[PDB]
């Protein structure tokens, strides 16, 4: 509520599609959710924002970070042994490099009572450098709800548009989702909300519509 | 004594639709045994006395299944497969290995991750590096044949040579237990992509599963998808809901989607959204279906996604794509670097008041650095790293048509920026 509509007062016509897509736990969705907005900010606070607030088993990588295809399958087991079970796995770690043994390893983490009949999101941060790698990474997530065999929701927050990574062979269309773009008649409203304790309401609403006009075309 | 059961309703109401939501997204992608055959008795014939040939004797046979991807090629085999299992006299005697070409790219590490399937020699450990060299190959044994399973022939298909279909094909011509083996592929020819020893020692059998409806019998696919079995606790919502479909069905407006949709991917992949975003506008106050859930659930997946990218834009860079496009007038198909941009910048600043609107002269590169991170120009071929802001010979990845169509619908567009952008520079 504080950080899920106040920032964006735009997003009326969107928080009835994504809870409508979640459901309860034990529903399932598209293994892949292509979402790509502007500015790659807009779409990605709201992201951090509304899975805190449902309290749903998610978690966080990026692609950037790590050029290689050990690294990325690394950081996304690192991030679910804490969360897997009621208690700590120990803390161990997993030793892995082979992209067929990923689909083996992540059916025997999602078989505790915590992750049987639950929802799991994959939330893949800045999803427009894997064409820099091989090209069969990508059709992976599109069809993972059938080699994994799990409820796994894969999330993409791009900024490139969808029709730009289309493989040789093809592979699964998904559905692609399309914020709407920020409107003139709202943008004034979400930067006089964070107004100072030092003055007021319509004191300070006063002196953003004065800086509005000139930087709009800027 | 009235307040206990119509309260009472209204739960059910909420918790019978959570039962369909499990049921139709777990039918689209993962294969459901409610889904029957659409026009496919005919092939169901021909892949039922293949498969009884080895499971009851020891004839094994090698064919291609051509198709869509994983949503209508895994209509046929798996449930050839599942046919297997109401005969329990042989079910438990021959097992299944689930593979898949997506993830295997080479040849050395499909030598080891086979053992993960069989387990009759190993543990959760696996044995020595050697490459196999013995794959256990009077022609009845009582090892339990298990019959392979592939996937995509496109990944491996250009390997090296394809050392790994050799093998399989060899198995069942040796002299231990015939082992077959039932791929698919989405590519229509596979014959001839494979090298003439392997051309030569093929079985030459392939079945093109191809759609061939048309809008009649269209409809039926339509319903048939919807209508979900005797599995409703009450049974008399059960019979509202096929009922209510057939009204549905004989529509002016519902008829046209359907149509819509048919000519451009007649696949049953690209209706599978069609179903699955109207359930998710049902929720607690739907209680029928009208032919308004259904139009704007086919809209949203079928705008022009290279066109309302512009309307979240400035003046700045709404005026560059404009730019480039007269200058691709008067230069016919040729490159042209950034520079030649700056040249026209301050052509635009005359015949007009002073004013403030004139800018100065960094704010023209930030402007055109906007459209770098979102993929609108592409370089000829080679991306220079020592080229600076300058030399760019970068083009143009839009058309003639909806750039002017995009205009109209932009929000808030002035008056001296709309001519200039219709007319082909004609003052100073």
């Amino acid at each position: 509520m504080p950080h899920l509509e106040n920032v964006v007062l735009c997003r009326e016509s969107q928080v009835s599609i994504l809870q409508s897509l979640f459901g309860e736990r034990h529903h399932f969705s598209f293994p892949s959710i292509f979402i790509y907005g502007h500015t790659a900010s807009g779409k990605t606070y709201v992201t951090q924002t509304l899975l805190k607030t449902l309290e749903l088993p998610h978690v966080f990588v990026n692609c950037v970070e790590c050029f290689t295809l050990r690294l990325l399958l690394e950081q996304i087991l690192n991030k679910l042994n804490h969360l897997s079970s009621s208690e700590d796995g120990c803390s161990t770690e997993i030793t892995c490099e082979t992209f067929n043994d990923f689909v083996r390893l992540f059916k025997q983490v999602t078989t505790a009572e915590n992750l049987k009949d639950q929802t799991v999101y994959i939330v893949l941060d800045k999803a427009e450098y894997l064409r820099d790698m091989e090209a069969n990474l990508l059709p992976g997530f599109l069809r993972l709800q059938e080699l994994a065999d799990r409820n796994v929701t894969v999330l993409f927050l791009s900024e490139i548009v969808w029709e730009k990574f289309r493989p040789n062979t093809g592979c699964f269309e998904p559905f692609v989702l399309y914020f709407p773009d920020y409107s003139i008649g709202n943008l004034q409203k979400i930067l006089s909300h964070d107004h100072p304790p030092e003055y007021s309401a319509d004191f300070y609403a006063a002196y953003i519509n004065i800086l509005l006009g000139v930087f709009y075309t800027v | 004594m009235s307040s206990r059961k119509s309260k009472s309703n209204s739960l059910i109401h909420t918790e019978c639709l959570s039962q369909v939501q499990r049921i139709l997204r777990e039918r689209f992608c993962r294969q459901s045994p409610h889904s029957n055959l659409f026009g496919v008795q005919v092939q169901y014939k021909h892949l039922s006395e293949l498969l009884k040939r080895t499971a009851l004797h020891g004839e094994s046979n090698s064919v291609l299944i051509i198709g869509p991807r994983g949503s209508g090629k895994t209509m046929l085999i798996n449930h050839a497969l599942k046919e297997l299992m109401e005969i329990e006299e042989v079910s438990e005697n021959v097992l299944q290995v689930h593979l898949n070409g997506l993830l295997q790219i080479n040849d050395k590490i499909a030598l080891k991750e086979i053992t993960r399937q069989l387990n009759l020699e190993n543990v959760v450990g696996d044995k020595v590096f050697g490459s196999f060299a013995e794959n256990l190959s009077g022609d009845r044994t009582s090892s339990c044949p298990v019959i392979f399973i592939l996937d995509e022939f496109d990944l491996f298909a250009h390997h090296k040579n394809q050392t790994l279909l050799y093998n399989l094909f060899d198995i069942s011509q040796s002299a231990q237990t015939p082992i077959a083996v039932i791929g698919l592929t989405c590519r229509l020819d596979i014959l001839e992509l494979l090298e003439k020893r392997v051309k030569s020692r093929f079985s030459h059998r392939q079945i093109h599963l191809m759609n061939s409806f048309g809008f009649p019998q269209y409809v039926k696919i339509f319903k048939e998808q919807l209508s979900l079995p005797a599995e409703f606790p009450d049974k008399v919502f059960a019979e509202k809901w096929n009922e209510n479909v057939q009204y549905l069905s004989e529509d002016r407006s519902v008829q046209e989607v359907l149509q819509k949709h048919f000519n451009i991917s007649k696949n049953l992949r690209s209706l599978h959204m069609l179903l699955m975003l109207a359930l998710n506008r049902v929720t607690a106050s739907h209680p029928f279906m009208t032919a308004v859930d259904l139009m704007e659930a086919s809209q949203l997946c079928s705008m022009d996604s290279k066109a309302n990218i512009v309307h979240g834009l400035s003046v700045l860079e709404i005026c560059l794509i404009i730019a480039m496009k007269h200058l691709n007038d008067i230069y016919e198909e040729e490159p042209f670097n950034f520079q030649m941009v700056y040249n026209e910048f301050q052509k635009f600043v005359q015949r007009k008041a002073h004013s403030v609107y004139n800018f100065e002269k960094p704010v023209v590169m930030k402007a055109f650095e906007h459209l770098q991170q979102l993929e609108l120009i592409k370089p000829m071929e080679r991306t220079s790293g020592n080229s600076q802001r300058e030399y760019q010979l970068m083009k143009l990845l839009l058309d003639n048509t909806q750039i002017m169509n995009a205009l109209q619908k932009y929000p808030n567009c002035p008056t001296d920026v709309r001519q200039w952008a219709t007319s082909s520079l004609s003052w100073l």
